[PDB]
């Protein structure tokens, strides 16, 4: 009735703060893993050059 | 009963009609003449364009049909022919050089090109050994565009020839073409890499000599005749009839070709 409730009450703030920090850490890790991917595709100039070779020009 | 397979590759209908008339009038109907696009034996191909299914493009100077200008010359011009795909598809000669620039993998194409060059090199060295020459002349176009196909051609041709024990001398396209037309007696065996410029040189030599029939060695194994003009086609038909086992008919066609090049059909 008295002791355990008082100690739980004393615990509450630190746990709340630590859990808030943990959530912010999760969000930060989520953000840090985002990178914009740039893909390289075969230049069409080579395709045009090959077309010329097929044209036998 | 027997069959002669006519292939058309860039040949005008007049030449094909003349060839059909010549065979029909000379053969007499014993051997039928069917038309197709690919064959391995008993085949005559009409037209400058290379047919599908040929890996070697040898040509010589037949003694009977020697022009008075080129009397006594003896040189064998062998053109290496890579496998030919459909006209729409990119040819192996083009692909082997452009895919490397594009970065695409070129393993299978290299393997196919290597096999074709090895077969062509084996044919060339065999001709050189038969004629007795010690050194052959490789012909590669020195254009910057063809900086990969020629490199593989030289790497493989020299390897096979050196393994056989003969020497190789590499040269370009303009110098060899001028030498072959002006002073051909200084060249015994000349191999040509697969280009659209070497093909013209082979045709020019086959025509300047007086008109001859080129021999094509196919993948299936055999020899097929090739012509581009009235006289060349007539000689090609005469050789083909000789192969079938007709000597008198072959001689008559050869004589008709020598006398009246453009109108052999009426001449005989």
């Amino acid at each position: 009735d008295i002791m355990v409730p008082s100690f739980v009450y004393n615990k509450l703030p630190v746990i709340h703060f630590l859990q808030e920090k943990r959530a912010e850490q999760k969000l930060r890790r989520v953000l840090d893993e985002t990178y914009t991917e740039w893909t390289e595709e075969l230049d069409q100039a080579h395709v045009t050059d090959a077309i010329t070779r097929s044209l036998n020009i | 009963s027997k069959q002669l397979t006519f292939i058309s590759a860039g040949a005008t209908a007049a030449v094909l009609q003349s060839a059909s008339a010549i065979v029909s009038k000379v053969a007499g109907g014993r051997v039928q003449t069917k038309t197709a696009k690919e064959a391995g034996r008993h085949a005559v191909v009409v037209g400058p364009e290379t047919p599908i299914g040929v890996h070697t493009a040898v040509t010589e100077v037949p003694k009977s049909a020697q022009d008075p200008l080129f009397s006594g010359v003896s040189t064998v011009v062998v053109r290496a022919v890579l496998p030919r795909a459909a006209p729409d598809s990119v040819q192996l000669r083009d692909a082997l050089d452009v895919y490397a620039s594009a970065g695409i993998d070129t393993k299978e194409e290299v393997r196919s090109a290597t096999e074709a060059f090895k077969k062509s090199a084996e044919v060339a060295v065999g001709k050189a050994k038969a004629k007795g020459v010690k050194r052959i002349v490789l012909v590669v176009k020195q254009a910057s565009k063809h900086n990969c196909i020629n490199e593989l051609f030289k790497k493989i041709s020299t390897e096979t020839i050196e393994s056989a024990g003969l020497t190789t001398e590499v040269v370009g396209t303009a110098a060899v073409a001028n030498q072959l037309i002006v002073n051909p007696e200084s060249l015994g065996v000349v191999l040509l890499n697969d280009v659209a410029a070497t093909e013209q040189i082979e045709l020019a030599f086959a025509g300047v000599v007086g008109g001859v029939s080129r021999v094509y060695h196919t993948v299936e194994g055999g020899k097929i005749s090739a012509g581009h003009s009235f006289k060349s086609v007539a000689l090609a038909v005469a050789q083909e009839l000789r192969e079938l086992g007709l000597s008198s008919e072959a001689d008559k066609v050869e004589a008709a070709a020598s006398k009246n090049p453009r109108a052999v059909v009426s001449a005989l």
